[PDB]
């Protein structure tokens, strides 16, 4: 599953993430979800569903999905966002579950 | 599309004789991908492609008729240019055009310039490395040395050869102006491959004419059993297409397999 | 509910561990339990997973024939075999409770991403 | 050693072989699932013809049950003898083979492998021999 | 009347056949999967054709159908009207969840009714889908349990997983199908 | 009407108009509550649910 | 009309797949699909803006470079298919062989000064099944 | 239905594989022969 | 084998008999051709 190495923005800025799949992971099930994390933690849940966010989330944070690429938007990026975001999905029951690499955000 | 139109009477009826049609579109499939088989055989000998000397003339022999032309805006041979000119739905150029009856023609996955670039290899390293080119890599010999090497594999001393050079050379070159001059003033010479072209045109041409038979059917038009009679009836007409039209495909896809095989076995013989 | 990890293990470069996984102020119900491989200074990748409801699980082709990851219900703990162990195999291990309920072989429900997370097993391997 | 070792790890490598158990496969699973095809019957099996309809009606249904299942045998005769004749032009070739690069020494190009041949080995496979052809490759070539 | 996704939900038995270990290919009446659901809540007539896929998560709301997580589908096929259930006990207010229930049959009814009228019966939330004549790969378990299932018609890797019978492909270029362009309009002379 | 099982020997057997030869002998398969019959991989009855005590049988052709 | 094959690199190197519309306009192909024209319709199938027309149809999916590599998926003409970095599915005309200038001289000779000692295998399939049907 | 081992197995079908008549240990020794007289 | 059993000599082993080849006769036969290759047999080996 494919992620750019880096992204980055001003705070308050709109930032975003892509993550690109196949008609497994991302495309063919709706079960793309999203997770932020600053060295040295574990990673946090920050997307549930393709749109859906878990409680304990800002609602800065939102995504979706079209065709067989998922994205990540961060709306008023702030300082405490410094983290690596990994997008994972239901890969199919045999490998069950993917993931791609770390995004690098930099405020 | 070959045994039904735009109907779904017809094919609906036609799922109850079974796959048929998925051994049929096997048994063509896998002829047609065997037929790119038989060409990297024959002309895939070649692991590295040789460039084309600048030198056509070598040790007196003149090979300039054999390899491509330098100047000349084709990628073939003169002699290849001559048996290119007697041999003769397909998406040619490009316009790609269809038939209402299903049958279609695939490229060639080598193509006709690509072919030509494997005989030019195999011409270019025959000239400069001879038979050194079949066993490990191709070594450079001049042209008179290879020679002596065949006469002398055949008996004769390589004194003949290089005490004869001129005459050796003469004739050679004026065996090659003959077979310039015989191929293009005599037909019938590349008749085993115009013979494929034949027999192709006609396996097709019968298959398409069976579309207009009867087969006991009131009509050969699906459409016109259909406007006729109620389904009831129209479906007992659209079974004797559909019997008809199945048993025509199997005759095609039995005689090409058949066929197929005979190519297969020239191919076999020709890369020897 | 807090997912609870055992760690800061070391190993030998042809070693056999067995990470525990603990449902600490609840239970693992019908959750699948997934393991994580994340390397230091590297993403993460998946290990594999086990459905103590059903005891069916999933390895990551890379650990299908290197790692058995079970569960117990009855202690409501998870566990993670990683056996013939080796230099490269050194993570931080996590496990994870997945979103996803599995109440059958035929019926389940819920999304595939992990909402509680352990510490993570930290594994060190020489 | 090498030759072990990729038979060893590569597959593929006796694809040659694995395609007559394919394709000796597949022709009787699709002869096999004919039998549950219509071919305008009301019923693919024989009994239901029996038991559903009087023999003046039954004998109707049962002969396009039998001319389709004719039909089948045919087919599939007809393909298991053009394959079988492929199959022996493979054979013979094999034998032919044996004969001259086992039980002697090759003067053929490329013929018992690449290189000039040396000696060869026939060693058996599944529907098969696979030949291990010795061969000496000259190399390190010097201008002179 | 809102609007849900069915994220591989709708899947039954076909039939009374015990197969195993095995991937079965069949076209019949399916839930397509990631089709639109039409939410409800609290008695509207909603049209019943080629097959009708219902799911309540009620609290109890629907004690009864009229044809003229508590899962069913309903299809009328050859003079019957089957019914197929299943059930998931997960606690969801207005949504159905994401989620895969395979459904066991429960009645074949031989009643001669021209169903393209349903409502169901509302007591004192549900949702309605509609099934589709699709073709559906059907993984069956060594003890003839559907477990997974692939949809032919969903895209192209779909559809090499069901032409070729397999959760796993090899490499190369399979011919899976056929395209036909459909008309425009209609010309008559 | 109905007759008592004969096991492990070629039978002429109906069961709940399944009809055909062969021999019925006990079987392992795991069908289920609602499933009748299973099947081989290529389509052909391999088992029979007995309708009177639900045990489960697997036929054989008679040689 | 036309067939429509589906080219993968298998499955245990990426699940992506390429489609290829045999025997086919690619203008009319790619105006049909969005203009929901064509019969077997894929529900969540998207073209996504890269197609090319070669001899054999329109093929959907794959990358055109301009690059060349030993055939691997074949589809028609000269080009093939491969899974390469640019990973992605990717089409381009196929290389027929490495390039090697060999030097022409009328008094040079190459000679070797060692040798290898190879074996290589062949492998032919003598037998097929015995089967027997009865007929009756 | 291949009578292997020994289970002697039918189909309802009348489709049966019949036995080769050089079975593959047989021809394995001739296989051992050639290399042997090869080597000798 | 026309060509090379009776109008040339076989280097090929057990092409145009058993035996190392010598030369061949194309005798005629209903439906076909029967030849009589002529082989020599190396004989009465000793131990040196
Ligand atoms: C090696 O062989 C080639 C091929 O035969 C020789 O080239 C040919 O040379 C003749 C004589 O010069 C050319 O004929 C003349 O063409 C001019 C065209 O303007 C015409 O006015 C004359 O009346 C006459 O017909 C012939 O076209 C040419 N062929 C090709 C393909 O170029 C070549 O000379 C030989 N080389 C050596 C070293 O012997
Ligand atoms: C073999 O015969 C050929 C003729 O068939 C001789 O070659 C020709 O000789 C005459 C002179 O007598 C020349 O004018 C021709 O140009 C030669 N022609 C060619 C090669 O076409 C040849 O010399 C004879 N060789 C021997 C060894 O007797
Ligand atoms: C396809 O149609 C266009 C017109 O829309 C035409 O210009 C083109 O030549 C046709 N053929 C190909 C291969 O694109
Ligand atoms: C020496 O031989 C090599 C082939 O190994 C060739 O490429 C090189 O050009 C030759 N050197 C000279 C001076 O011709
Ligand atoms: C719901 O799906 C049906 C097909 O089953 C379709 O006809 C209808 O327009 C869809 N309604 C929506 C998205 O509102
Ligand atoms: C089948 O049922 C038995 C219990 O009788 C169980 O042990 C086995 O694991 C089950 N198999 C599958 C595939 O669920
Ligand atoms: C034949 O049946 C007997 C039981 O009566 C069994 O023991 C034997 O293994 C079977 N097979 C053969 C080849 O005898
Ligand atoms: C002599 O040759 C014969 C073969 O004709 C062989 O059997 C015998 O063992 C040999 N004698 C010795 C001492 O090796």
């Amino acid at each position: 599953l494919t992620q750019p190495p880096s992204a980055s923005g001003s705070p308050g800025q709109s930032v975003t993430i892509s993550c690109t799949g196949t008609y497994n992971d991302i495309g063919g099930y709706n079960f793309v979800s999203w997770y932020q994390q600053h060295a040295g933690k574990v990673p946090k849940l920050m997307i549930f569903e393709v749109s859906k966010r878990p409680s304990g989330v800002p609602d800065r944070f939102s995504g979706s999905k079209s065709g067989n690429t998922a994205s990540l938007t961060v709306s008023g990026l702030q300082a405490e966002d410094e983290a690596d975001y990994y997008c994972s999905s239901f890969a199919g029951s045999n490998t069950f579950v993917v993931f791609g690499g770390g995004t690098k955000l930099t405020v | 599309m070959y045994i039904c139109g735009d109907s779904t009477e017809c094919a609906n009826l036609l799922l109850q004789y079974g796959s048929f049609c998925t051994q049929l579109n096997r048994a063509l499939s896998g002829i047609a991908a065997e037929q790119d088989r038989n060409t990297r055989e024959v002309f895939a000998q070649v692991k590295q492609m040789y460039k084309t000397p600048t030198l056509k003339y070598f040790g007196g022999f003149n090979f300039s008729q054999i390899l491509p032309d330098p100047l000349k805006p084709t990628k073939r041979s003169f002699i290849e240019d001559l048996l290119f000119n007697k041999v003769t739905g397909e998406c040619l150029g490009l316009i790609c055009a269809q038939k209402f009856n299903g049958l279609t023609v695939l490229p060639p996955l080598l193509t006709d310039d690509m072919i030509a670039a494997y005989t030019a290899a195999l011409v270019s390293g025959t000239a400069t490395a001879g038979w050194t080119f079949g066993a490990g890599a191709a070594l450079q010999i001049p042209f008179a040395m290879q020679m002596a090497y065949r006469f002398n594999g055949i008996g004769v001393t390589q004194n003949v050869l290089y005490e004869n050079q001129k005459q050796i050379a003469n004739q050679f070159n004026k065996a090659i102006s003959q077979i310039q001059e015989s191929l293009t003033t005599t037909s019938t010479a590349l008749g085993k491959l115009q013979d494929v072209v034949n027999q192709n045109a006609q396996a097709l041409n019968t298959l398409v004419k069976q579309l207009s038979s009867n087969f006991g059917a009131i009509s050969s038009v699906l459409n016109d059993i259909l406007s006729r009679l109620d389904p009831p009836e129209a479906e007992v007409q659209i079974d004797r297409l559909i019997t008809g039209r199945l048993q025509s495909l199997q005759t095609y896809v039995t005689q090409q397999l058949i066929r197929a095989a005979e190519i297969r076995a020239s191919a076999n013989l020709a890369a020897t | 509910v807090q997912l609870v990890q055992s760690g800061a293990e070391v190993k030998k470069p042809g070693s056999s561990v067995k990470v525990s996984c603990k449902a600490s102020g609840g239970t693992f119900n019908y959750h699948v339990v997934g393991w994580v491989r994340q390397a230091p200074g590297q993403g993460l990748e998946w290990v594999g997973s086990v459905s103590p409801a059903l005891g069916r699980t999933n390895y990551a082709r890379k650990f299908q024939g290197r790692v058995t990851i079970t569960a117990d219900k009855s202690s409501n703990i998870a566990y993670m075999e990683l056996t013939s162990l080796r230099f490269e195999d050194t993570a931080v291990y996590y496990c994870a409770r997945l979103l996803l309920v599995e109440y059958t072989t035929s019926s389940r429900a819920g999304g595939y991403g992990m909402d509680v997370w352990g510490q993570g097993t930290t594994v060190t391997v020489s | 050693s090498q030759i072990q070792e990729s038979l060893t790890t590569t597959s593929t490598a006796l694809g040659k072989l694995q395609d007559v158990v394919n394709q000796n496969a597949q022709a009787l699973n699709t002869l096999v699932k004919q039998l549950s095809s219509n071919f305008g019957a009301i019923s693919s099996v024989l009994n239901d013809i029996l038991s559903r309809l009087d023999p003046p009606e039954a004998e109707v249904q049962i002969d396009r049950l039998i001319t389709g299942r004719l039909q089948s045998l045919q087919t599939y005769v007809t393909q298991q003898l053009i394959r079988a004749a492929e199959i022996r032009a493979s054979a013979n070739l094999a034998a032919t083979k044996m004969s001259e690069c086992v039980l002697g020494q090759s003067k053929r190009v490329d013929f018992c492998g690449k290189g000039y041949h040396l000696m060869s080995f026939p060693q058996a496979a599944p529907h098969g021999v696979v030949f291990l052809h010795v061969t000496y490759v000259p190399s390190q070539e010097r201008n002179f | 009347y809102t609007q849900h996704t069915s994220s591989m939900r709708g899947v039954y038995y076909p039939d009374e056949i015990f197969r195993s270990d095995t991937l079965y290919l069949t076209q019949d009446l399916f839930l397509p999967f990631y089709s639109n659901v039409t939410g409800f809540h609290t008695n509207p007539v909603i049209p019943f054709k080629d097959g009708i896929y219902f799911a309540a998560t009620e609290k109890n709301v629907v004690r009864g159908w009229v044809f003229g997580l508590r899962e069913f589908v309903f299809k009328n096929k050859d003079g019957f009207l089957y019914v197929y259930k299943g059930y998931q006990p997960i606690d969801v207010v207005r949504d159905l969840p994401s989620g895969f229930n395979t459904l066991k049959p429960i009645f074949k009814l031989p009643l001669g009714i021209n169903i393209t009228n349903f409502r169901a019966i509302l007591t004192a939330a549900y949702f309605v889908g509609y099934l589709k004549p699709t073709t559906f790969m059907l993984k069956y378990d060594e003890n003839g349990t559907i477990t997974d299932a692939v949809d032919c018609s969903q895209n192209p890797l779909a559809e090499l997983k069901c032409s070729v019978k397999s959760f796993e492909i090899d490499k190369g270029i399979y011919q899976t199908s056929n395209f036909r362009v459909v008309p425009s309009g209609d010309v008559v002379r | 009407l109905s007759t008592d099982l004969i096991k492990n020997q070629c039978v002429n057997f109906n069961f709940n108009g399944l009809t055909g030869t062969g021999v019925l002998t006990p079987s392992s398969k795991r069908f289920q509550p609602f499933q009748q019959f299973g099947r081989d991989v290529s389509d052909f009855t391999d088992s029979v649910r007995d309708p009177k005590t639900s045990e489960i049988l697997d036929i054989s052709p008679c040689a | 009309f036309g067939g429509v094959s589906v080219i993968t690199p298998g499955t245990n190197a990426s699940s992506e797949v390429a489609v290829l519309y045999q025997d086919v306009n690619c203008t009319d192909v790619s105006t049909a699909i969005h203009a929901d024209q064509l019969t077997p319709a894929w529900r969540i199938y998207s073209t996504g803006n890269n197609v090319f027309q070669t001899q054999a149809g329109c093929l959907i999916g794959a990358e055109h470079v301009d690059t060349s590599y030993e055939c691997d998926i074949p589809i028609g003409a000269g080009i093939c298919a491969s899974y390469h970095t640019v990973k992605s599915i990717v089409a381009y005309t196929m290389s027929l062989g490495a390039d090697s200038s060999i030097a022409y001289s009328n008094n040079t000779i190459a000679i070797p000064t060692n040798f290898s000692i190879s074996i290589t295998t062949e492998v032919m399939p003598v037998s097929m099944a015995k089967t027997s049907v009865d007929c009756n």
